[PDB]
């Protein structure tokens, strides 16, 4: 959020107006989640055996 | 006559604030174009919070 709020504070100061800096975040962010969301794959075609390593695997990054 | 002060009475209670004169009524102007002064950069879908 801090860094989206940097980058804002120089196109400010370009003479940009404040809402034509939100509506360009707003279109940014629905083109990156889509890009992401073909990228991954699906899990669920694994059995209850694979399954568990998944979770031990996103188990140990939080840790 | 009951003592040498002899006060000079006052019609309205101390704290009364006056009016007449001129810019009466134009205070009451600057005071809504001041109000008003934070209610037109909210105007418009562009406008600000
Ligand atoms: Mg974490």
């Amino acid at each position: 959020a801090s860094a989206l709020l940097d980058q804002a504070l120089e196109l400010i100061q370009k003479g940009i107006h404040p809402i034509k800096i939100a509506n360009g975040f707003d279109e940014a962010a629905k083109l990156a989640i889509s890009k992401l969301e073909e990228t991954c794959d699906d899990i669920s075609a694994s059995n209850d055996e694979l399954f568990r390593d998944f979770l031990l695997r996103a188990a140990k990054t939080s840790l | 006559n009951f003592g040498s002060q002899t006060p000079t009475i006052v019609v309205l209670k101390e704290g009364t604030d006056a009016s007449q004169g001129k810019g009466q009524i134009i205070s009451n102007i600057n005071a809504c174009v001041a109000v008003q002064e934070a209610l037109k950069p909210t105007l418009g879908p562009l406008g600000s919070d």
